DNA sequence: TACCCCCCCTTCGGTGCTTTGCACCGAAGGGGGGG
């Protein structure tokens, strides 16, 4: 049967228009659109449908074909009801020390089912043409969609009915589904990783699951902030660390600085070295410990929302911040790439938004340091993942930017 | 006549139209109700609401319009004339009487009920409809597909009602499939004008004269004023901007200038003679005239940048050099501070934008800049950008950092102390500073924010400084601003600030934190708080 | 006593830290091409 769908109670549908597209990644869609229709997937609609969303091309990994990407983030604003309060589920918090997690994609496993009529009507989208020379040819899904939110909520019960053999066989594993995603984390040797995955991959396409990498949790290590090593320090190398001690007051309550102002009473040259008295000493050592010490009083909160801060550091580096509420932090990373530049943060929101799903299993919504005219004309031709995060643009952050050096 | 219709539905919520009846005099009446008595003998046409009376010597509705199912839009872009291909032989065929042939729905025939002042249902789409030009461009398309299913190689553009043919074959053989084009019009019940009616060339197509290898705009006129309004220069501003797609060279950031500080639409004002000048330089080049080139798949894409002065850039997008395909001008002014390097960035991702919804592919640049400078820029800068694929070419003047701020202190250089306190209310400010070689200085100042004075503390520093300073702020609102490295700005005090900053061999800034006790910076506050 | 469309320009509001001022982006007005 179909699974009745319906939006929050008088919610509107996905209103967004279809920016322009490269030539290329145009005739892939009208070639990968006709080969869907001609054998059931989807199906022209009229004038009369009142609804789009933007659609997309991109290149999966180590691939050659092209795959079809239609951004759903309104639709799952407006249908949001339906999946968090109607089939909320427990995340998993055995997968956050797993050795190695693999990801596999089951978004063709959503090829067969059928969808509800009446919201069969919101899943339309539109192939735009080069100079505007013609009308766009319209399309709308049959089966249901690969991005949104309520079709892996749909497809869940035949999941768990496949995922039983498997899980009964072994449970040393934990299995994981986010949108097409599936993560699988063993506590096994990567040798006989490899055997298990196209087990599971065997397992798979005898229950009519086609499907054609790995994560290291265990190796993920947060960077806590740590102050300079020097034997002598000049005027401006104190008045820096100083201020720097004063924003960290904020983070951390053990953090004091009054000692470290000793030093500086009176007009000085910023080149004139400055010695280093026994209770400064003492100050900046404890400040030193209470940096390496975690940071205090926070508490992951499924109810609110994640925000994911990204800052550039310079030459191929990038920090990010992963918190709830402000100055107090749920992560910190450093991203780097030991190429181009909006290439690097295109990866690196590709890899933040990744970890959040294996920690905590909602994406944050990011705050990324570009322009936004830039982002949007460049970030589809480096995004290799299946599902997009929602991301709003920062025009300024505090100019010391204190996380690294 | 046999074409599927598309259903439609009026909004949820509410019902169709109930506009009371409109009677008139009798003079009007006849005139229309014999032609309309035609038009329903003919057979296209055939409750209590109903639609008031409209004469003409025409059926109006707002209701009706504003209580309809929202639709989605066919057409929304227009396509610029540079991307189409060099087709060889072009014809345009006008139908006529398209919004006749285009049937309606069986809900909405109830619901279409017009009575003159006899009462009709509309049985075919009527005009002037929200959703008449989506319905229409649907049904024409869904009429068009098997034919061009069946011939690949012809190119066919529906706008409205015309449509543009375009061919390779030669001239008897594309006359010849036009006939067919004729027949198969016909046959779905469209009137289509015979080969003596047939437009020719240049067609004059939404202000673009068309050719089958040229394109050109058409004829612009400016006006010839001793004096000019508020009107009179919104329209001017208005042409040169519509103008300056195939013209090179056409600045209208001066006349654009006076539009500001007053609202009257009827008011009269002077010139300028920068003013003056523009509208002289601008006649001039649009004295003679200029056409485009015609898009090939197998040549690539080049489009040049140069820069014109306080913020105006130029690009001519071309393939073969001397034969240009598109030329325009980008003049925002994004932000309250910024240099050329950012708005050269700006420039370029909006041709790349512009480039991608017109011809598909992004072109090759050649930028006025220097490979240092952009890499010392986008290295040593905050956030993210990348210009796709870029050549150099020395046409002056070209796009340079004006003063480069130290990463590390100067020795032997003065090291001043800068801050400012200004009271919300009074609005009575004090700018001073201290130096480690005993200088000291503090200046009153009247009629100032509590961040004028901090801002311009630092242009005191540097006026009173020598080539080499180091300089102690307490405020990221002006160290983020110097830090940026503008190049103009909304206030001309940030201007001084630039002005003393070029000056200056070797100049470096650092941030202290306030209302502490740190350093210095608590001496500066017995001579600016009190 | 209409709309709707793409473009370019100035002007007001609301919200965010870059704080009770300044900055920013989207919305409105006005012109251009019209159908
Ligand atoms: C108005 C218009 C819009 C779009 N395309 C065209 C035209 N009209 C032409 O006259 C035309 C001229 C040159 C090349 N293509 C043209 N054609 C195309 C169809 C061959």
């Amino acid at each position: 049967e179909t699974v009745p769908v319906k939006l929050k109670p008088g919610m509107d549908g996905p209103k967004v228009k279809q920016w322009p597209l490269t030539e290329e990644k145009i005739k892939a869609l009208v070639e990968i659109c006709t080969e869907m229709e001609k054998e059931g997937k989807i199906s022209k609609i009229g004038p009369e449908n009142p609804y789009n969303t933007p659609v997309f091309a991109i290149k999966k990994k180590d691939s050659t074909k092209w795959r079809k990407l239609v951004d759903f983030r309104e639709l799952n604003k407006r249908t949001q009801d339906f999946w968090e309060v109607q089939l909320g589920i427990p995340h998993p918090a055995g997968l956050k020390k797993k050795k190695s997690v693999t990801v596999l994609d089951v978004g063709d496993a959503y090829f067969s089912v059928p969808l509800d009529e009446d919201f069969r009507k919101y899943t339309a989208f539109t192939i735009p043409s080069i100079n505007n020379k013609t009308p766009g040819i319209r399309y709308q899904y049959n089966v249901l969609p690969q991005g949104w939110k309520g079709s892996p909520a749909i497809f869940q019960s035949s999941m768990t009915k496949i995922l039983e053999p498997f899980k009964k066989q072994n449970p040393d594993i934990v299995i994981y589904q986010y949108m097409d995603d599936l993560y699988v984390g063993s506590d096994l040797e990567i040798g006989q990783h490899r055997t298990k995955i196209e087990e599971l991959r065997q397992h798979l396409l005898r229950w009519g699951l086609t499907t054609p990498y790995e994560l290291h949790p265990d190796k993920w290590t947060v960077q806590p902030i740590v102050l300079p090593e020097k034997d002598s320090w000049t005027v401006n190398d104190i008045q820096k660390l100083v201020g720097k001690l004063n924003w960290a007051s904020q983070i951390y309550p053990g953090i004091k600085v009054r000692q470290l102002s000793k030093l500086l009473r009176g007009t000085k040259a910023l080149t004139e070295v400055i010695p280093l008295t026994e209770e400064a000493e003492l100050e900046l050592a404890e400040n030193r410990e209470i940096l390496k010490e975690p940071v205090h009083g926070v508490y992951y909160d499924p109810s609110k929302d994640l925000i994911a801060e990204i800052q550039k550091q310079g030459q191929g580096q990038w920090t990010y911040q992963i918190y709830q509420e402000p100055f107090k932090n749920l992560k910190t990373g450093k991203y780097a790439r030991m190429t181009n530049d909006v290439k690097q943060l295109t990866e690196a929101v590709q890899k933040i938004t990744t970890e959040s799903i294996v920690i905590w299993g909602k994406t944050p919504k990011f705050k990324l340091p570009i322009q936004k005219e830039t982002w949007e004309t460049w970030w589809t031709e480096y995004w290799q993942a299946t599902w997009i995060p929602e991301w709003e643009f920062v025009n300024t952050p505090p100019l010391v930017k204190l996380w690294y050096q | 006549s046999p074409i599927e219709t598309v259903p439609v539905k009026l909004k949820p919520g509410m019902d169709g139209p109930k506009v009371k009846q409109w009677p008139l005099t009798e003079e009007k009446i006849k005139a229309l109700v014999e032609i309309c008595t035609e038009m329903e003998k003919e057979g296209k046409i055939s409750n209590p609401y109903n639609t008031p009376v409209f004469a003409c010597k025409l059926v109006d509705f707002r209701e009706l319009n504003k209580r309809t199912q929202d639709f989605w839009e066919v057409q929304l872009g227009i396509p610029h004339p540079a991307g189409l291909k060099k087709k060889k032989s072009v014809t345009v065929l006008d139908v006529g009487d398209a919004y006749f042939s285009v049937p309606l729905d069986e809900d909405f025939r109830k619901y279409t009920a017009f009575t003159i002042p006899i009462r009709y249902q509309y049985n075919v789409l009527p005009q002037g409809w929200k959703g008449s030009p989506a319905i229409f461009q649907s049904s024409m398309t869904k009429i068009l597909e098997p034919f061009k299913k069946q011939n690949p190689d012809i190119v066919i553009y529906q706008y409205i009602d015309d449509l543009y043919v375009g061919s390779d074959l030669e001239i008897g053989q594309h006359r010849t499939k036009i006939e067919e084009l004729r027949q198969h019009l016909l046959r779905w019940g469209l009137t289509t004008p015979d080969k003596k009616h047939q437009k020719e060339p240049p067609f004059l197509w939404m202000g673009y004269e068309l050719h089958p290898d040229k394109w050109t705009v058409q004829p612009i006129v400016l006006p010839e004023k001793d004096s000019w309004t508020v009107n009179d220069i919104q329209k001017l501003v208005g042409k040169l901007n519509w103008a300056s797609q195939i013209y090179p060279g056409i600045k209208v950031r001066q006349l654009s200038k006076l539009l500001r500080g007053t609202k009257a639409l009827t008011e009269v004002i002077p010139l300028t003679e920068e003013a003056e000048l523009e509208l002289a330089e601008n006649r001039e080049i649009l004295k003679e005239p200029v056409h485009g080139v015609y898009y090939d798949p197998s040549k690539d894409l080049i489009a040049e940048i140069q820069k014109q002065g306080q913020g105006q850039w130029t690009y001519q997008i071309y393939q073969e050099p001397f034969k240009n395909l598109k030329t325009g001008k980008y003049a925002r002014m994004r932000g309250a501070h910024t240099n050329d390097v950012k708005q050269l960035t700006e420039a370029v991702q909006k041709i790349t934008t512009e480039s991608i919804v017109i011809w598909g592919k992004t072109p090759k640049f050649k930028l006025p800049i220097q490979k240092e400078t952009w890499e010392t820029w986008w290295t040593e800068y905050w956030q993210a950008t990348w210009i796709p694929e870029w050549e150099f070419v020395n046409t002056p003047p070209l796009v340079k950092l004006w003063y480069q701020l130290e990463k590390e202190p100067i020795v032997g250089a003065e090291t001043f102390y800068v801050d400012g306190a200004a009271n919300r209310e009074t609005k009575l400010g004090k700018a001073g500073y201290v130096t480690n070689k005993g200088r000291q200085k503090v200046v009153p100042l009247t009629n100032t924010t509590n961040q004028k004075t901090e801002l311009q503390a630092i242009y005191l520093a540097l006026q009173d400084s020598g080539l080499e300073v180091n300089i102690v702020t307490n405020s990221q609102y002006a160290l983020g601003i110097i830090q940026a490295q503008p190049d103009k700005s909304e206030s001309e005090l940030v201007n001084q600030i630039i002005e003393q900053l070029i000056k200056k061999e070797k100049v470096y800034l650092a941030w202290v934190p306030a209302h502490k006790g740190i350093g210095g910076n608590e001496q500066v506050d017995k001579l600016v708080s009190a």
